[PDB]
């Protein structure tokens, strides 16, 4: 006997459900931030299912990463096999957005785009070719590929960070970084978190068990968010206030740990401007070029308690390092350059407040005072708990509260996302953010800091994407500001009068003295997109004027997809993209420090291509046309670069060497430091940790923190004063009242009663996976605005009842889900469903504008300068308002 | 039918569940792919309190009552949820106008009062609760079927719908109190969960316990005294199996939550209550979640202090495998 059980053989029905023949690596190629390992499990060439691989490696004495995934995660098969996939190149028969197409080959759509490009740059300009496709941490050979074909025609790029509203702007302000974060696993490391417009419940999936276990494990955790959320049901401590007050809250935290003294003083002398001192007369930094001849307009100084003397602080931007190094993308200039120790206290003692006098050059004696003092002054006057309480309705007890506990707890951390960096404002909450983790000293410590999760932005080896996407040179490549790009050619109306904010002139005059870009040059028309990896219509912010004023500029727009998305559905050819299965790449983020990557299970299916293939292909064919128009050679002058359109194959490849996808992806790991060592084959086998990161070091066994390099070993801060810079004093902020941080209320040109909310949903990630169905059968069969009962009731409003949203922007009808624990005087719509699901009409988009805030357009102020996705315009929309009524023509009946 | 050699034996940490919905897409995925199963979501999760999948179950009937069967009432189908259907080929390819509506018109679901939950703000309350079969030590479902076509295997106690000796007589779904028979209306056959024998077999965990991306889930047998269902369920007492007064004695047992934040009071203040209130979690779990929820607050609050507390190790999980079965496959 064979020692089975009674009914063993009949159950070989169910062992035969869960088996395979072929197991690969896999990942999913979407912004999710997740960069989850999978397996992807295959059986006569179909791939059956997947399943996270929970193979990273673990840290001692915290939770190991795994497994990851997620519910979008394990149906992301789905897409190769459902009814949204695009198997054959597409060209438009009908009005874009209509869904009537001709099939065509390859040879024919690669024509049609190559014969258009090469005219466009033959008769206008190349800079009216632009190529968007965002987050190259997601996908960085694919990322490359259009890149590296817009690199070598003389086509203009597009920003990300800051058109989403990610780029932590006040970050930027304060720290001259583009931005950086620690890991998620250095949560466990806190004893006291503030999420402070965060749902990782529903946006950091695979990340979220960290909280839960951190919390288990003796932190206490705090939630800040105008609805009770998901992640809110979790916390030790629920603050709600109103939207887009938390300024107010900060600010008056802020009042309470320097009026009770319970900051870190040695560390704000130190790592911070708030020292630095400040003249009376003109409310300026004083500057050595207003004491010495020759001095210079970027050095400062502190008044230094020991001595009873003025002293120049070193680091600053006027300071240079005696061994200069090369430029850092992430870094408004390399201070690492500078040797350990460099900006160590040593003896001296900076005086945080006080009134001294000094000489200038012109013999006058002029009051300073160090910032701190002005901050103090200003904090006690305006920002005592009662006061923001009013403006807040939190309680004055609770803010009081909660300031004293995050000071107290060591270490502390606080957690932001898009609820609190979507608002016109941001730029100033998030310094406010950053001024209260100075006060506590938290910076460049396991479980502290100000740490920012948003999208999936970061890659740490970024130098070998630069390489693969910019071979001649960024400073050799065109980029536009996409969200400048967008509000200027959608001429967009922000319903911003000029009498209040100019933003008019701002932005004009941003251009014309070169501190932000306007693309194409000359006034010319953008003539040709190519969107990829990104549904940059679905989700645009100011789409009604996008489609009614941009779109029709466009002679030619290509989408390259998986599937067809609301851009694609709107396009003129559509090109059958590989599935994330069927194809080769990375695949990374700033979560966690490992690299992930997908391998085809089986051949791109149908006639699709991946990314990297599609670039190559069109890289012939223009080749091709350029002879055939006899435009094989052009002299660009703004980079002395004669381009040579008949060579673009060997250009995109190095010569053959890059042709292969998987060579592609070895020469990003080659050519970084944080990756070299490290090959696909290994990759294939296992995640592997980074070995190096971007402003600590990383340690073995030990969660990445940012900024250690300057908190740790003392180099300058990126900044124009070297130090964590609380004072930005330059005309436009001063303009805007944001010399110091502080409170700025959020933007009103809407004139209607209800605030508008997209947070982002657990059922998709982006547009992708909206339509899927399974996740829809998970919902209520299509998007949700959520309203609380209070605001619902009096307009007669059902669960589920059709509504209507709307300004002068544009309007949306949408399901309703009336939901106890959303704030009354809010509406939240799950972001960018795409446009043709189940909307009677418009999406969350219609009733946003484009709105540009003048802070972001500074571009000559030290390490505020334009660099793409380091400065720029952010894409707000949280100030949105919108009037909501029932919508009549249909009027469902429940049972 | 007589007792198992060993019974395999699940915990669902309701601090650490984050209604992500993975588990249930994956056993979806896995095995509920087939003709007439659109509807059976084997593994699901709702939102509490609310009417849970199919929507109230919790007063259908079945189980016991002092020892004798109960033959509950069979849901209909649209209190599971008409599976919604799309017709994205029209809009997409093929030039037709007017939106990719669901059919039917949306009435009901799985998840349809997702994060709804009881209470007005701010003291609206929710959590998740994860939910398949128990796998019962007294299995209602199987004394029930007049053709003895469900089986409680004697290897690990996960019971079977044996799909041959199965005539389609839905007395299992009458009698079942958690609904967890799904009668499939093209097979003529009720389906069910099957404790991912075919993975349990191989030493790997079910996929909604090695897929939980909330880190919510344990898996072992019992009789292990160094599992943490052991742990839990028999040393520190501190999971509950769900509706214990249905008397069929489940092998799936709850953590109850311990996290969360305090009743906000009118002047804006807290008070000592959670905004969970203790009533709702005796509804589920019965008149011992007080003693429990005490002793877990307890042993965080030792936490708190930076001393040492192993049954909150046991929840952390630093390593999965402690948590469960291997998950790697
Ligand atoms: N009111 C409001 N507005 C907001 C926001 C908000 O909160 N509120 N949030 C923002 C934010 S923060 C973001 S990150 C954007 O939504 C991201 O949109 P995105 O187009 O990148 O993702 P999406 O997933 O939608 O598109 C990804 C596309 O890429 C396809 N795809 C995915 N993988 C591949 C691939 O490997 N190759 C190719 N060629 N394509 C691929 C995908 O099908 C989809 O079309 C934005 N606006
Ligand atoms: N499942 C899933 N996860 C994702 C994404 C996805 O599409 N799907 N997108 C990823 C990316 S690219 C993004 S940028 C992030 C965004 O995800 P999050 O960073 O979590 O940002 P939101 O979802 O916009 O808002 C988070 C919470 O802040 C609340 N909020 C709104 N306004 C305010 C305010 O004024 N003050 C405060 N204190 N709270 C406010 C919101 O209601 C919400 O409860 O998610 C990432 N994670
Ligand atoms: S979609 Fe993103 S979060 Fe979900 S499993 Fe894949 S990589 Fe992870
Ligand atoms: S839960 Fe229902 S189906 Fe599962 S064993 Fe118990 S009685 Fe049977
Ligand atoms: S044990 Fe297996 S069959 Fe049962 S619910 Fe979990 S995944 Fe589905
Ligand atoms: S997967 Fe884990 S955390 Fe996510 S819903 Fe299921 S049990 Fe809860
Ligand atoms: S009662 Fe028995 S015959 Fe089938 S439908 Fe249920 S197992
Ligand atoms: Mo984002
Ligand atoms: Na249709």
């Amino acid at each position: 006997i064979s020692g089975a059980f009674e009914y063993s053989g009949w159950e070989n029905f169910h062992r035969t459900q869960w088996s395979w023949d072929k197991k690969t690596r896999g990942a999913h190629l979407v912004n999710c931030t997740g960069a989850c390992p999978h397996f992807v499990y295959s059986k006569d060439g179909v791939v059956m299912r997947e399943e996270q691989s929970k193979d990273i490696a673990p840290m001692p004495n915290i939770p190991e990463y795994n497994p990851r995934g997620c519910n979008k995660g394990e149906c992301g098969h789905d897409y190769m096999y459902g009814p949204h996939r695009i198997k054959y190149p597409l060209i438009r028969v009908g009005e874009r957005g209509e869904g009537k197409w001709r099939r065509a080959t390859w040879e024919e759509a690669l024509d049609m785009i190559a014969d258009k490009c090469v005219d466009t740059i033959k008769n206008h300009a190349p800079d009216c070719i632009s190529v968007y496709s965002p987050v190259p941490a997601v996908s960085p050979v694919s990322f490359s590929a259009g890149h590296r074909f817009a690199h070598y025609i003389g086509a203009h790029a597009h920003t990300f960070y800051d058109w989403y509203g990610d780029h932590p702007t006040g970050q930027t302000q304060t720290c001259g970084v583009q931005g950086d974060t620690c890991e998620t696993a250095d949560w466990f490391n806190s004893k006291y978190i503030i999420l402070w417009g965060s749902n990782p419940t529903q946006t950091r999936i695979p990340d979220a068990h960290f909280l839960s276990e951190a919390q288990l494990n003796g932190a206490k955790i705090v939630s800040i968010s105008p609805d009770y959320n998901s992640s809110t049901i979790k916390v030790d401590k629920w603050i709600h206030p109103q939207p887009g007050t938390d300024g107010a809250l900060a600010m008056a935290m802020a009042h309470v740990i320097i009026k009770e003294k319970l900051y870190d003083a040695h560390s704000l002398k130190e790592q911070t401007d708030l020292s630095y001192l400040v003249r009376s007369d003109t409310k300026r930094f004083l500057r050595e070029a207003d004491v010495v001849a020759g001095g210079s307009k970027d050095k400062f100084y502190f008044w230094n308690a020991k001595t009873g003397k003025p002293v120049i602080p070193k680091g600053s931007w006027g300071d240079q390092p005696e061994k200069k190094g090369s430029p850092v993308g992430f870094l408004g200039r390399n201070t690492f350059a500078f040797p350990k120790g460099y900006i160590d206290l040593g003896d001296l003692d900076p005086a945080l407040e006080g009134k001294f006098n000094m000489q200038l050059l012109d013999g006058k004696t002029v009051e300073v005072r160090p910032v701190f003092e002005i901050l103090k002054s200003r904090l006690m006057a305006d920002n005592t708990p009662e006061k923001a309480a009013k403006i807040t309705g939190v309680t004055a007890k609770a803010i009081t509260e909660l300031a004293r506990e995050f000071a107290t707890a060591k270490p502390s951390m606080i957690i932001c996302g898009g609820g609190t960096q979507h608002w016109y404002y941001s730029d100033v909450l998030l310094r406010a953010m950053h001024l209260l983790t100075a006060l506590t000293g938290t910076e460049g410590t396991n479980g502290g800091g100000m740490n920012h999760y948003i999208g999936q932005w970061k890659p740490a080896f970024v130098a070998g994407l630069v390489a693969l996407a910019f071979p001649e040179g960024v400073n050799k490549q065109r980029f536009c500001q996409t969200t400048i790009w967008t509000y200027i050619h959608a001429e967009v109306n922000d319903e911003i009068i000029s009498s209040d904010i100019d933003t008019e002139k701002y932005l004009r005059d941003s251009i014309t003295t070169g501190q932000m870009p306007n693309m194409p040059e000359q006034g010319r028309d953008p003539k040709v997109f190519f969107v990829y990896r990104g549904n940059w219509l679905n989700q645009a912010k100011g789409q009604k004027y996008v489609l009614e004023n941009l779109w029709p500029k466009l002679e030619l727009i290509v989408d390259i997809n998986i599937r067809m998305d609301s851009t694609a559905l709107y396009s003129d050819v559509v090109l059958p993209s590989a599935h994330w299965y069927e194809k080769l790449d990375l695949n990374v983020t700033s979560e966690h420090s490992y690299i992930n990557m997908t391998e085809p299970a089986i051949k791109p299916m149908w006639e699709s291509k991946t990314d990297w293939q599609i670039f190559l292909a069109l890289a012939k064919r223009v080749e091709m046309a350029a002879k055939r128009k006899k435009y094989e050679k052009f002299n660009d002058e703004k980079f002395k670069w004669v381009r040579d359109l008949s060579n673009l194959w060997n250009q995109m490849t190095m010569d053959g060497k890059l042709a292969e996808d998987e060579a592609a992806a070895q020469y990003i790991l080659d050519n970084a430091p944080q990756s070299k060592g490290i090959t696909i084959q290994m990759l294939r086998e296992k995640p592997q940790r980074f070995k190096s990161n971007w402003t600590s070091p990383l340690k073995e066994g030990v969660p990445y923190t940012p900024f250690q390099y300057f908190v740790v070993d003392k180099k300058p801060w990126p900044t124009l004063t070297g130090r964590q810079q609380f004072y930005l004093d330059h005309d436009t902020f001063f303009d805007m009242g944001v010399e110091l941080p502080t409170y700025k209320a959020p933007i009103d040109a809407d004139k209607y009663p209800f605030r508008f909310n997209s947070p982002h949903s657990r059922h998709s990630v982006h547009s992708t996976f909206k339509d899927n169905v399974l996740m829809l059968r998970l919902q209520r069969g299509g998007p949700s605005i959520e309203m609380s009962p209070l605001d619902a009731k009096p307009l007669g409003i059902k669960d589920n009842d059709w509504v209507e949203a709307w300004n002068n922007h544009g309007k949306v009808i949408c399901r309703v889900k009336i939901r106890n624990g959303e704030q009354r005087g809010r509406v939240s719509m799950w972001h960018c469903p795409e446009l043709y699901m189940d909307l009677l009409t418009g999406g969350s988009q219609s009733v946003c504008p484009v709105r540009i805030n003048p802070t972001n357009l500074v571009g000559n102020y030290g390490h505020l300068f334009f660099r793409p996705n380091y400065y720029g315009p952010a894409g707000s929309q949280r100030d949105v308002r919108v009037n909501v009524k029932r919508y009549i023509g249909a009027t469902p009946i429940s049972f | 039918m007589k007792a198992p050699r060993r019974q395999l034996t699940y915990v669902t940490d309701l601090n650490k569940c984050i209604g992500c919905q993975t588990c249930t897409v994956a056993c979806k995925k896995l095995w509920t792919t087939g003709p007439g199963q659109d509807f059976m979501y084997w593994r699901n999760v709702e939102t509490a309190p609310g009417l849970g999948y199919p929507r109230n179950w919790q007063t259908k009937g079945g189980g016991y009552k002092n020892g004798e069967l109960q033959k509950g009432k069979i849901p209909p189908m649209i209190d599971y949820g008409i599976p919604f259907e799309f017709d994205y080929a029209g809009r997409l390819f093929e030039g037709k106008p007017g939106r990719v509506r669901p059919s039917p018109t949306p009435r009901s679901a799985p998840n349809w009062d997702e994060d709804q939950g009881a209470g007005e703000y701010p003291n609206n309350s929710f959590f998740y609760l994860p939910r398949m079969c128990n796998h019962c030590t007294k299995p209602a479902c199987l004394e029930a079927c007049p053709n003895e076509a469900i089986y409680k295997r004697e290897q690990d106690g996960i019971v079977v719908i044996h799909q041959d000796k199965c005539k389609g007589a839905q007395a299992c779904v009458q009698s079942c109190p958690y609904a967890k028979p799904y009668f499939n209306p093209l097979t003529n056959k009720a389906n069910k969960c099957i404790g991912c024998f075919p993975r349990i077999e191989q030493g790997v965990a079910p996929a909604c316990v090695a897929q939980c991306v909330g880190r919510a889930m344990h898996v072992g047998f019992v009789d292990d005294v160094n599992s943490s269902v052991y742990k839990l369920i028999k040393q520190y007492k501190v999971a509950l199996p769900l509706h214990p007064e249905f008397g069929t004695e489940p092998n799936v047992f709850y953590v109850p939550p311990v996290l969360g934040p305090r009743i906000e009071m009118a002047n804006g203040e807290p008070s000592t209550d959670p905004k969970i209130p203790l009533a709702q979690l005796e509804g589920l779990f019965g008149k011992q979640v007080r003693d429990v929820l005490a002793i877990l607050q307890s042993e965080r609050e030792k936490k708190m202090k930076g001393l040492a507390s192993d049954l909150m190790d046991v929840l952390i999980g630093r390593r999965s495998t402690d948590m469960m079965i291997s998950p790697l496959t």
